[PDB]
């Protein structure tokens, strides 16, 4: 025929893999009451993105929900959010005094995870002090820093740290929020459900946003999220080792319920030219631990069906169910926010009573059956980022705190390994923010459009003047 | 609205049908959030103007396909050509033809269209 | 002849109504003067612009001043320089001492509205104080919360927030501002005598630039606005509504003139390390009250015309003028500010005495006579935005202050309807100075432009080779 | 400078004279005020170049007044020449041809200048 | 890569063959730097932008090279052609064109090219 | 030959210098490293350039290396980022209280330029402040407001300003800095090698960036800065001016050594939450001074090929090297910013012993010679901008502080004019850290590209259809 000729195209479809930052789209709905919603503050922008979708057909491509860096980018957007919403506000510094200690008398009674303690502040007026008190949880106020007298305690922090109570409008909400990317770039979703966390992923979308992510902190447990309808899936970036991190999404929404039964009433002290701390006053006859419910049939035959699993990704040995082996209360509970006040509860009590993973088939099934009710520690003072970013007290609410959420994964490792014969143990894990951000974005990717392709084709010629 | 890249699984014939639509979309709208985002769309802008600014090069402003008058060198590749146009997608032949990257640009610039441009200059001289 | 042809103009001469940031565009010559500048801003541009102007002819539109935006634009970028422009300066949260007030005595008598009051306050060394003293007017100091003696007082403020002294060299002269548009936006003039507010304007001008607007505050006299057209225009959201301000040029302007003769002695104590102070100290003796003055003659003679034009809104019936309806004197005063040194006139003197507006016609020319005096407050903690922006503290200034100005506008509401009979009476409103920005802007809008215009034309196409 | 929007009140015709006047016009110029005054430029560029696509799009690219093959219809405006471009203002007569926004755009980018890009292409295939 | 202003010693006509490389260079590059960045970049485009838009206006789209459709003034130069092209640099003919600066720009807008566009739409109308 | 025609050309090869910002362009390695690093930020650019230089060649012109704004630009920057590097560190405020003061009783002797003393701080407890104490070098130490006893003292700045002690990351640290242009914008190098400064560069090259300053303000030597291109160069913007600067490059390097030969011991204070001030502790016991060093040979020929050239612009007359004019040692003697222990030097032995600057040349010939030795001051405080910026804190470093230099040039004048009758004299100079920029930046200045132009040619016209 002829000679093949180089022709230009614009506009083209082809890609590549790369890096980049991307806005924080929202629901418009929230910016007009919570200017600084803690994560997603009015920064975010206003939209409620059309959740437009093509999966592409013919595509061919490998996923690993491990390297998407949006990941950390989600892990650094909230902490520079936290560190945002934080400023504004009064620091404990002055309420750094010695502190007088005595006990939750209340109703003929105490309340043991507490004290009561006796200390100074300034009025308005810097020559002018007076007397007050307030309760406290024993993980908030520590004996005093010399060996003195039993009744001496101290700020925990106030030997290392200054720490801000937030100011009581910047609203806690971990609301929906939409990641969107800027013109030149587009979002994959790997919708091949089975896509074990890195593969190909052989059945790929366009879509010009992501879902509703909401940005629940959690430390053991995946709640409110990525409900996998195909599977109860475990992931991990390499199950065949101990050292990595497990990711669990279970296959159902499982319900969990927590309460504070103890009923404070809001102590407000002025402190310095025009500031109010808030604290612990006196308790409404409402006073027992705080503490958390699942049905015992709901968790086992969960806890079994991942034993299906696990002896799927592992050769039919006696996998076992176990507490957090050590750490802080932080590590070793479960963590949540009851939209308010912080809980720290028992679920080194839930980890238990566990036959080999699968063969709890020698169940399979039955009937529904009470609360596994697992005890949990409130305290106020947080290094909150694992010591990352602002540390905060948290204001206290007083009235009727108790709440409600949907585990909706886990996050785990095995054990320690032993001669491992037959049989291993597994255990809730502490993990990162980065984990429930992995569990909830590694069916999305970020990638580069190229516009520019030449190709043969036989465009006889462009001659002069044609 | 297609979608970005509509016909990504399909012919680079088919996907020459598809191109305004694809390319209307390279261009989209008590905090420093705002440096970041500026930024973002000062970047898209940038590369937009890279992009006319090298059709303009080639002598290819405008249109959205552009004939040129470079012939093929079969080390680029010597497949037939519907194996190319008929049959492949943009998303196999971009990974063959990344090769000759620069090879083809600057013949397309220079000894191409500037060539063609002093010819122009010379005629206007005429 | 042939069908027509889709066929595109660019450029097309058209526009939208719209909203926008626009350019602070200013005199250049502030820049040099100090370090930052409180309006031709250190932020704003010495841009110092050519007035512009281009009569269109033949085109109309309406204008809005109530729903035109820039009075809201304007009144935001007012208090966003405002805490920019104070937010370094010095505190007075060491200087919130209990007070140990005293009379004001001098030469043989007393300083009235004032107390003398002595206090400590933090050397530059922490471990230090001494004894120093001041006076003050009144209204700033108050009352110990218990008088235990009657010389134990404090600031009015600590109680609610800390304060800032004005760095000097932030003097708030309101230099003029003009406002200007970005490119794709432009700016359309009323330039139409006898304009009312709302509706068409029958002739309207291009400008890239405003008139200079001398950003005043004012409480219930326009200082230093615009010279009106031709005759008094009475302006107003809803005329019939008396719940609903009137605002009113006068045509001609008429002078005011103004001093706290009382010879203030400037005075100063480090408080604290790192910061420098000023309060009022000795007085050089011939205290008079301080006040204000401005010619009968002119005034009436004003207030008749305007009575008239109010009976072409309000037939037949007598109108009249009445003291402020009461309450704060935040709002009972004409409060302005001149030099840096605040005052707060008393108009309960001023607005008395009429006749029906007609009927004033009989008075209309005499000889000169001496001037009607508006008795004047003095205080230094100021809420400057009607009560929003931050708490802030101003320095005296030495000596003899002096100033003048040019009333050009007044802020009115007829009263509650009683009887009403052949009979209207009005006082002077709370107002905002949104409406101060009104009584400006009135004459114009903003828009952008839209560039293309599809349209026919036998354009015989163009077909292949054409 | 023979005035900015200085003929919008005149006839079509009028106006037509003026174009470059006002095209020229659209696009020139301790503290973040900086910020509001990057914004609003990033803003103008952004849309200056959405519509220059817009005229890439249908192949009006170069041209200020610039004709196509896509014919009228009387439900678009049945007023005849004259009672258009000798009779009015563009600041009349986009308020009067409004319904047709998108319609003629679209119709504009395939079924005109893709089409003749189609066309355009089977020409350079010769 | 000849180097950016890599003929500048050169005569005009020995340097005017160099352009699209030059051309290439004229769009490249906790803390406020970002606005140092951001307030340099977006002064470039829109300078960049403002000569496009000139050079659309005369009718010079895209191409480094156009001839224009007026002739020469004694007042603007009455020397000879190789003093010109084949003698002195641009840097050096700046010097003396520099002069009527607006005076030919406007007449290139107007008097020009809107008169070869009134007689391209007059064509058009046929 | 052929009517001629306008003809328009794009990117044509020609500019005009002026004014701009330009980048902060930098090795990237340090910002791994070092967060708000003293120069060169973490924030600041890894370009770590490719020095693409290329001389135009038949290009030729004037060059001004005291009017290139860039000078002010690199003041302007090193100042801002000072401040800013040093706004997140420790603020020294409550460390300002009185001092009660004895001997520095190091090896049973004293240290005789420091001082010890004691006082009190808070804990992190509000109501429980304590005693300790420290040394210091005593000249940022000043006997008590009123001198009653002499044992009282306190820090020199408190009753002017607070202090700032800096974090270990604002690392001194002068990694290598370059400038490079946008687009639109490029930067002209002088390479008519030998060219002093001001008059026409005949030989030029495009370079896309600088070489790499080092940005050291070294008071009256230049320090680890360029040389001469082969000449000892000698640039001032008028030499027959004796109250001008005047530079002096050297074309070979000499060797100093630095040295603070006393070995001290860091010692901490918890001053209320956070802030751990440091402190001098012990200095492990020998009492000699900190010094810094030169051989009279190397000086002596330095001054000699200078004093040739000098006397060859100052016709023969007898130039003398000489002590200073005179004023605050922290002006007149020689400081660097070696381990940010800030020297204070004997520039008063070193400017000396010279007879006629050519007829030196009857000497300039010797064998070997030993250092002269500069005693020096350490100090602590610092106002760093000659006047301006924060006042900084220089923590003191534990151990062997030693360094090493290359003086590179001197910073001079000529004394005050006699009848200089064959006769003349010289004085070390320390203006401005923009002197140090003049002694770099002569060689490059900065156009901006015109890219459009006009000809006429022989285009007969682009006709319509041609
Ligand atoms: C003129 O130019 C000279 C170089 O030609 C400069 O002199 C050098 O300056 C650097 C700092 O810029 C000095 O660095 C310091 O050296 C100490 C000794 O390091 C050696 O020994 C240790 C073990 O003792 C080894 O680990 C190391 O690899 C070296 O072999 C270090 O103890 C210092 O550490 C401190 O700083 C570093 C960052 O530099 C931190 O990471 C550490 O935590 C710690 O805080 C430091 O590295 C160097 O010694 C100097 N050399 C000489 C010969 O003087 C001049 O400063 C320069 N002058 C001017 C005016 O610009
Ligand atoms: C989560 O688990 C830990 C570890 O079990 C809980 O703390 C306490 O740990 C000990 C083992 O070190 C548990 O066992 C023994 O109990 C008997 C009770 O008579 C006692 O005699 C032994 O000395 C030993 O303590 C103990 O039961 C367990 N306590 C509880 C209440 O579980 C931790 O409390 C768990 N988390 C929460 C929030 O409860
Ligand atoms: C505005 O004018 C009024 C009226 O002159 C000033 O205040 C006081 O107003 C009341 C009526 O509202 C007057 O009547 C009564 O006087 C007796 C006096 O013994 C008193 O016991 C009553 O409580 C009542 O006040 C009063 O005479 C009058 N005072 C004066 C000095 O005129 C008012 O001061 C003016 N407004 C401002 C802001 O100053
Ligand atoms: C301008 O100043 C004059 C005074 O120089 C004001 O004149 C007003 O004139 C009328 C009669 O022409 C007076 O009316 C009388 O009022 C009393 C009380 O209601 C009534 O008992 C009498 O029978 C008679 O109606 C009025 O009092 C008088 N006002 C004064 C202050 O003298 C004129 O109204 C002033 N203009 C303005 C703008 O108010
Ligand atoms: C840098 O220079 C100053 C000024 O020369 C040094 O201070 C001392 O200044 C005096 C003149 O004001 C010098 O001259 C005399 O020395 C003899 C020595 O016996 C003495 O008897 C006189 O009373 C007078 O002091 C003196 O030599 C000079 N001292 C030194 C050590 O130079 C200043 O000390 C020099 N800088 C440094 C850090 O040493
Ligand atoms: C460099 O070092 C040499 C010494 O190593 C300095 O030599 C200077 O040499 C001249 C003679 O060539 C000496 O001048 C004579 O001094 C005597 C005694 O004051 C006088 O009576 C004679 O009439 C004659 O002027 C000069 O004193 C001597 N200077 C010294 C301090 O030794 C040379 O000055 C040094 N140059 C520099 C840059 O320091
Ligand atoms: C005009 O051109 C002449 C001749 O080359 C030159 O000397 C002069 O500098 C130019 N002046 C202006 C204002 O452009």
């Amino acid at each position: 025929a002829e000679n093949l000729w180089v022709t230009v195209y614009y506009g083209v479809p082809v890609w590549k893999e790369a890096k980049t930052t991307l806005f924080c789209a929202s629901d418009a709905r929230a910016y007009e009451k919570e200017v600084h919603n803690v994560w997603a503050t009015h920064a975010c922008v206003p939209t409620d993105p059309s959740p437009q979708e093509l999966v592409l057909g013919n595509v061919t491509e490998n996923f690993n929900m491990w390297k998407n860096d949006m990941v950390d980018q989600m892990h650094e957007d909230i902490i520079s959010l936290w560190d945002q919403s934080l400023k504004p506000c009064v620091k404990l510094t002055p309420l750094c005094v010695t502190l007088i200690c005595s006990n939750a008398t209340v109703k003929n009674g105490t309340v043991e995870e507490m004290k009561n303690c006796s200390f100074n502040t300034t009025t308005e007026i810097r020559d002018k002090e007076k007397k007050e008190y307030a309760l406290f949880y024993k993980p908030d106020i520590v004996p005093l820093s010399e060996t003195n007298n039993t009744s001496e305690y101290r700020l925990i922090n106030c030997n290392t740290s200054a720490c801000t109570q937030a100011c009581p409008k910047v609203t806690f909400e971990p609301i929906p929020i939409h990641y969107c990317a800027p013109a030149g770039y587009a979002i994959l979703k790997c919708n091949d459900e089975t896509f074990n966390g890195t593969g190909p992923c052989s059945n790929v979308s366009t879509v010009q946003c992501t879902h509703g992510i909401r940005p629940v902190v959690s430390t053991q447990l995946l709640l409110n999220g990525s409900l996998a309808e195909k599977e109860i899936v475990i992931r991990s970036e390499n199950l065949t080792n101990n050292a990595k991190i497990i990711i669990v999404h279970l296959h159902t929404p499982v319900e969990i319920v927590c309460t504070r039964p103890n009923n404070n009433t809001r102590k407000s002290v002025r402190i310095g030219p025009g500031q109010t701390f808030y604290a612990t006053g006196d308790i409404i006859g409402d006073i027992k631990q705080a503490h958390c419910n699942i049905s015992e049939e709901k968790w086992n035959d969960t806890l079994q069906k991942v034993g299906i699993e696990l002896q799927k990704h592992f050769p039919n040995k006696t996998i076992k169910y176990n507490q957090s082996a050590g750490g802080d209360m932080e590590i070793t509970t479960h963590s949540f926010n009851c939209g308010g006040e912080f809980f720290y509860c028992n679920t080194s009590n839930l980890f238990n009573g566990t036959y080999n993973g699968t063969y709890i088939s020698t169940n399979s099934s039955a009937n529904s059956t009470s609360t596994i009710t697992l005890q949990c520690r409130i305290k106020q003072i947080i290094n909150m980022w694992q010591g990352v970013g602002r540390c905060m007290y948290a204001p206290p609410i007083a009235g009727n705190i108790t709440c409600r959420s949907n585990i909706t994964g886990l996050l785990l490792t095995r054990d320690g390994g032993t001669n491992s014969n037959e049989t291993e143990t597994f255990r809730p894990a502490g993990g990162d923010m980065r984990d429930n951000w992995r569990s909830e974005l590694y069916k999305y990717k970020v990638v580069k459009i190229e516009p520019l392709g030449v190709a043969p084709t036989r465009c006889k010629r462009r001659v002069v003047g044609r | 609205f297609l979608g970005f890249l509509g016909a990504a699984g399909s012919t680079m014939g088919a996907a020459s049908m598809t191109l305004t639509v694809q390319a209307r979309n390279l261009l989209s709208g008590l905090t420093v959030w705002g440096i970041k985002q500026l930024q973002a769309r000062v970047l898209a802008v940038e590369r937009y103007l890279r992009d006319q600014q090298l059709l303009g090069i080639w002598g290819c402003s405008g249109k959205l396909i552009c004939c040129t008058n470079v012939p093929w060198n079969s080390s680029w590749s010597n497949r037939n050509l519907s194996e190319i146009w008929d049959n492949m997608t943009w998303l196999q032949w971009d990974k063959e033809i990344s090769n000759y990257t620069q090879i083809i640009y600057g013949l397309l610039e220079e000894s191409q269209n500037q060539q063609e441009k002093n010819e122009q200059d010379l005629l206007a001289l005429d």
